[PDB]
């Protein structure tokens, strides 16, 4: 169930003279195990979770799952 | 990344065609000027700190902006800010060596609008600061590079409008 | 903050607050009191900590108010004094916080990037606030003055 | 006479012992790995940029299984096309996990 | 990783005990110490540049280690010897304010050995500067805070040798 | 990784000595065969797999090892046996192109002949296998650019022994 | 070198020299008798070089050999000299490398960490470097100079 | 002393030590082992003290160690920090005592005329004792440091 | 044990060849540079003891190594390090003799830096002092037998380290 | 020592201190107080003995310090003297151990090696060591130092 | 092997000292309990084989050890249990009379845990088997002596665990 997500990662640790736009913003296809432990690390991070979509799967299905 | 040479081979190869005497008229061209497109970014690679300070304090400095509440305020978000005029203008001198937009248009402009708007950085103070660092850049190099530059400079005040 | 430091740890283990790291909350709320009184005299004598601390800057090495200078002439020498006032106020802050991630944050991440752009020499920041210290000191209590001046230290290790 | 005095900054920075060939050999390679930055590191820095691709995607390869996986699979078993304009695989960081 | 406390514990708990009043003597003795040895830490971490400084000048400069293929010639490996010294330095002052060497053993000397005769570095080089920080750090703490820092350097010169 | 320049300057450097008047000749002489070292490379790397190829049929191929039981055996097998080969002679490149063998032995012979013996690869067909390599190597890229090839497969036959 | 560049980057993506790294290392194999001849030229002048360009780094920074200052005396200010000396011969070993590599490895990397280790001024060190560069471009011609001077720049521009 | 402070106050009026003087003298050798321990920070860093207190003076006041002026050379150098090596001794001895006679009796008493008829300049000396007293500061800690602190401040007193 | 025409007649062996011409040249330089050997050895035989002598008295001796607690203070650790010198010495001209260093490799360094280890034997020490030894000796036989000497010492000192 | 001794040959043959070797112990146990005294006395008067002792061994061997002797010029026979200081330092370890083994394992084996090698004459260094004994004999009663000169006689008796 | 008295001297010697007043008092204070200990040697040397009888029937036997598939059982086995607690005794008796527990650690607990994990012998078991040595041999020599004892007795013990 690959939950597609758009996100920022602002960083305050250090000012970086090489490519930053790539991380910064960005969508990336995460799926449904993966997505509880991505969101922490980002909402740690603290960038802001701009999008939410199911990419793959439906909205509910009891079994069947991807 | 595309450049003059890169630019009419490709448009050749969508022709299927070889080089034509035109085409090769365009190489010349471009190498006529190649010339002059060197000296020019070796003479803002020197001057590139004294580039980029002099635009700061012509616009952005003793200004709102970055006194406090100003989004420059913080000595992050003003090393933000000249890390990102040092990045204009260091792509800037790669498409005016390359002779083409390209590297401008696809490595910088694309996702940095949505970026900007997302933080809250002021579009409009960027496009006046690098068009003071355009003015800068052409007094230092010459006008007939200065008119080299100054439309890349133009072409990512645009992406950024 | 010591709290915010806590509840981070915490996050990342996954784990609510541990008795120890519920402890150390618990003395910092105590030493509240303290460390306020410390940030209201810093407030209190802010102007005269900067006033006299920048003259003896200046003193120091008088390249700076030369000519060639960063801050030479009146408007260049203020915005200088400025920066003094903005650095002990950051100071104050972190007095408060209890740890220095306010200063950090405030004024230090690009401390050279951002200076050098401006042109002025970051050792002679340095010894501005080692002077605004050492006054600092003087309108402290000498328990009190070992809790800032920690702070101080710190500032002027990331000037460098 | 001109006295034709070594200065004295000659004689400080002078190493005195007459090294040779095992010495040299050692003395020379002494120290963490040249490898640390006799190396290359590869970023996904334009998913545009197709030659870079290629170069990330086989350098994954390199560094993942140890070896260019050519013999060892039966066929190509890795569809890299989310990774490469696309964003499906656009993290590295899935990439590799995915492998 | 242990302390004086976790020792004490640790070893009622092999045996299998509540804390005997033996047990806890010792650890009322390490209470008594806590302040004296907190004090000696917060006056080495201050002079922790200064003691690198005085020893590294004592005893590994003006040397063939430190000039051309001494294994402290090059700036990069200038700066590992006084970064290793400073590793000493900070992990004795822990290992002091937990008034037990685990801490030393643990991290400090696992395979110190090998990696110094893997990379080339000389350990009677290395012993030599930490016995000057040795002499020096015992100065700045006083002599009974001294004669603690020094165990733990000298437990770190074993391991080396 | 070392290259000829590489290598003189570094002896210069750990002996403290500015470039000597020999160390100077060898830099010349590095220099006089570079342009036949570049030549050699392009040749070999047009023909990498031409050479393996018929190293591989003049050495490996209608032998004990290629049948059943011999090791090369298998598609697997005969697949790595093949691409030792091209590293090899890829490697041999990078040596001759450096003028100097300590590529060979970074990064190819360290661990070469224990991997070698764990796998039951045998170690002397392998250095007939690079001989004939060295063969076809030196008919490709001519006399004088053979002799520079056959000093680093020589190299790598005896790592491997 | 340029050649041992190219073979790093080519056996990372596994690759035989592609002809664009072929023909940069045929072009720096033509040049090679120049460089060897800057090369040549700066090792005979060594101690020429050496000691003007010191000098000139003392009259603009007298603190430096003033008493209290890090090459302070007779023995101090020949280690000084020592350092310059040893740039130099970083320097030679660039030019004849035709790359920066040599110079960043042995010489300027931690540059800062050590300087201020042994509390000696990283902008005074760039100074007497710069005075060097001055000297060794009146010791070559004009061409020979600025390809020469490029490897100083790199040097100076790493101290400050 | 403080003992002999008390003996002296109280032989003057012919009566036993009161009981305010002996409370002090009680007071006194209560405090001894931390008297002791401060002065042998001080004795045991002398040379630490001496060398970066020296540099500072010469720093400060460039003009005593500038040819012409009266510590020039290392054969005259050598007795200025001598001397600077005599006060920390004495303000070891007054740390031990408890008071500040030993300092007065061995080195306060007339450093005017002495000084004067060597030449020296007692300001520049007060400078050479402050400067002492910061590196001891660095030395000891806080509330240690206050304490010797004090002695340090009578000396340069003396000499201003 | 290998000599250099044993180890030239080993390498003609392996490969099963007789003696070619180029293995017959490097036999004829050995015969040619034997008697130079034999004076080297015949001179530094009769300063054996000399030449221990000078290198511990300029390296060893008047510091905390030949002081109490310094393993070469107590007279029988003393009389075991110039035992060990002279080992250094009979076996290095024992090398320069045979003109292989078979020889050091095969006895001299043979777990000789295991023994040390064991020992608390300052593996740095010893190759000081040997390279002390080294300096002696060269000057002793001239430069030419002295490079010779020279490499087998620092054969040694590389075993050691 | 004499117990250590004991429990090594016991050992060797795996049997319990047999009650000869018990009542062996037992004794040098009783008279463990007056070897205690004993030494007490040679390290009191340690600096007395080595420099009379020495000034003994001077004179009996002038060519010794005579230029061109081993101990030749101001250092060279103080470390002579240091020598001595050692060996009265070894026969005061060896009294109190009650056996000849510390003297014999620190500084006996081997001793005509190390010396040859330094090129000292080993009978001199007896001759030193006797004069040791005369002073150390005259700063005890007769059956301290008779008990005493046993182990300065093994000394002179390996010297030889 | 050490004692009190060679202990003493030996870091004096280490420290280049001639002997202090706290070693005098050191080795004054191992003379005033000499005549002590060796008065306990005497009666555990009588007494060895009944201390070694009662320890085993008080926690060795009749117990699943002993019983088949217990290591214990076997009379080969018994015999080599029995041998090893008059090892443990011996010793002990030879650490009391020393002074010094130097002789435990060098001549017993060196490989002591290693082998007898190789062999299968319950450390445990024997731990709890010394133990009750300890129990028994404190009664024969008497409180004071029994003290002596047991400081060394729980020196094999932490040894064997
Ligand atoms: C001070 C002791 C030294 C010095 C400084 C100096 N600074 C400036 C100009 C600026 N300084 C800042 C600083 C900050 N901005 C921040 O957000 C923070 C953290 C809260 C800090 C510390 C900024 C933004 C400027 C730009 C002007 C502005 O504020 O808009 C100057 C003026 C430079 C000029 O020529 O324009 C000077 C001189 N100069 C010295 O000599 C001292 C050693
Ligand atoms: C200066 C003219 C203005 C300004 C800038 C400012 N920018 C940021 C942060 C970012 N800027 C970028 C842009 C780029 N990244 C790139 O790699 C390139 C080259 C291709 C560009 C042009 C990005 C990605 C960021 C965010 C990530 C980062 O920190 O780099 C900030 C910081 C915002 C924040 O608080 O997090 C600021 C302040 N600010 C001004 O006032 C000027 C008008
Ligand atoms: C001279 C321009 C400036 C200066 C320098 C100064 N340096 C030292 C001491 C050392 N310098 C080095 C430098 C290097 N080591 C390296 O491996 C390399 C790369 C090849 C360099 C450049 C080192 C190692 C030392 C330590 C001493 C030693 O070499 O043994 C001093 C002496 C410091 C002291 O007091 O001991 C000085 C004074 N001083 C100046 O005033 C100039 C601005
Ligand atoms: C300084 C006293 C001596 C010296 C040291 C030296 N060390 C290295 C490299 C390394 N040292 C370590 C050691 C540690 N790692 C640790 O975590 C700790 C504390 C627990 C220690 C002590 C390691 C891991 C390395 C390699 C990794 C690295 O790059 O640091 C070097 C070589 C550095 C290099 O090759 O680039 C040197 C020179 N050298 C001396 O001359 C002194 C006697
Ligand atoms: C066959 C239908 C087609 C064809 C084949 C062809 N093959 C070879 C040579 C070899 N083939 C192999 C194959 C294998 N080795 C293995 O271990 C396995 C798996 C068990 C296989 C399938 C090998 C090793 C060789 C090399 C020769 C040898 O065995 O030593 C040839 C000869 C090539 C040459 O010129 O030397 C040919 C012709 N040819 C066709 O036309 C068919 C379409
Ligand atoms: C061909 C001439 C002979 C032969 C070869 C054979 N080799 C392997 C396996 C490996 N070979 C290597 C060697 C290298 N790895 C490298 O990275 C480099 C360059 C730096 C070399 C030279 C390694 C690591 C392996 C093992 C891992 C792997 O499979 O790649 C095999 C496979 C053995 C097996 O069964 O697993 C074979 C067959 N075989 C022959 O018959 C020829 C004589
Ligand atoms: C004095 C009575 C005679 C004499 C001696 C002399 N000795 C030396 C130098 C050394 N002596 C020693 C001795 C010892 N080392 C030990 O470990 C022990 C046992 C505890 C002893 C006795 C050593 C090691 C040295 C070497 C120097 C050093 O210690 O660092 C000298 C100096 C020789 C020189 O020229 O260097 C002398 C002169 N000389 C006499 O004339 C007396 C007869
Ligand atoms: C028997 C005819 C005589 C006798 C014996 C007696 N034995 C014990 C105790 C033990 N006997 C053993 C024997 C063995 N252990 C073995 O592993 C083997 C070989 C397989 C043998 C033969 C053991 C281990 C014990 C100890 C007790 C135990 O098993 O845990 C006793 C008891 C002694 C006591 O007081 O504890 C006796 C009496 N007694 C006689 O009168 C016969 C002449
Ligand atoms: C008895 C309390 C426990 C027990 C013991 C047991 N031990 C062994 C075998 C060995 N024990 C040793 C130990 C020592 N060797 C020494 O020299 C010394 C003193 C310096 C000691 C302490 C060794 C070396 C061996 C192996 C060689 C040998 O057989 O002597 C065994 C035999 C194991 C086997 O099957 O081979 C046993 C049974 N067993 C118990 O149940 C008790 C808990």
């Amino acid at each position: 169930r690959m939950f597609k997500i758009t996100a920022c990662v602002p960083s305050q640790t250090r000012i970086r003279t090489q490519r930053e736009l790539q991380n910064t913003y960005f969508t990336k296809l995460v799926p449904y195990e993966n997505w509880f432990r991505e969101q922490q690390r980002i909402q740690k991070m603290g960038g802001k979770i701009v999008k939410v979509e199911l990419f793959t799967g439906k909205p509910g299905v009891n079994t069947g799952l991807a | 990344m595309q450049d003059a040479i890169t630019a009419v081979i490709n448009a050749s190869d969508v022709q299927g065609k070889y080089l034509d005497t035109a085409a090769m008229e365009k190489l010349k061209a471009y190498f006529a000027t190649g010339e002059l497109r060197v000296r020019a970014a070796s003479v803002i690679s020197a001057n590139a700190a004294n580039i980029v300070k002099e635009a700061v304090a012509k616009s952005l400095l003793y200004s709102d902006i970055t006194r406090p509440g100003g989004n420059m305020y913080t000595t992050r978000r003003y090393a933000a800010c000249i890390r990102d005029l040092d990045y204009y203008l260091r792509y800037a001198t790669y498409a005016m060596l390359a002779g083409d937009p390209s590297i401008l248009d696809e490595r910088v402009l694309n996702g940095l609008k949505e970026t900007y708007n997302s933080l809250g950085v002021p579009i409009a103070a960027t496009v006046q600061a690098i068009q003071a660092m355009k003015e800068v850049t052409a007094s230092l190099v010459g006008a007939d590079a200065g008119k080299e530059m100054g439309i890349y400079f133009d072409y990512i005040c645009s992406g950024l409008s | 903050s010591v709290v915010t430091k806590s509840i981070v740890n915490a996050d990342a283990e996954a784990r609510y607050l541990s008795p120890g790291e519920l402890d150390r909350i618990k003395n910092f709320v105590s030493t509240g009191e303290r460390r306020l009184r410390i940030a209201q005299t810093l407030t209190e004598n802010r102007e005269r900590i900067v006033k006299q601390a920048g003259d003896q800057l200046f003193q120091k090495r008088p390249d700076v108010v030369s000519p060639g200078g960063n801050a030479y002439g009146e408007e260049m020498t203020a915005t200088c004094l400025r920066d003094l006032d903005y650095y002990l106020r950051l100071v104050t802050y972190g007095i408060v916080a209890g740890d220095v991630t306010p200063i950090e944050e405030i004024g230090l991440v690009g401390v050279r990037e951002m200076y050098n752009s401006l042109g002025t020499p970051i050792p002679a920041v340095a010894e501005g606030i080692r002077a605004m210290k050492n006054v600092a000191c003087s309108l402290l209590s000498a328990e009190d003055a070992a809790e800032a001046g920690s702070y101080f230290d710190f500032v002027i290790g990331a000037m460098q | 006479p001109e006295k034709e005095e070594t200065p004295r900054f000659v004689e400080l920075g002078a190493v005195t012992e007459l090294r040779t060939e095992p010495a040299i050999q050692f003395r020379a390679n002494q120290g963490v790995s040249k490898r640390r930055e006799q190396t290359k590191v590869f970023k996904l820095t334009d998913l545009n940029d197709k030659q870079n691709l290629q170069l990330v995607i086989q350098a994954a390869y390199r560094q993942v299984f140890e070896r260019d996986v050519a013999p060892y699979i039966v066929r190509d078993e890795f569809t890299a096309l989310e990774s490469k304009l696309s964003n499906g695989e656009i993290t590295l960081k899935e990439f590799i996990e995915a492998l």
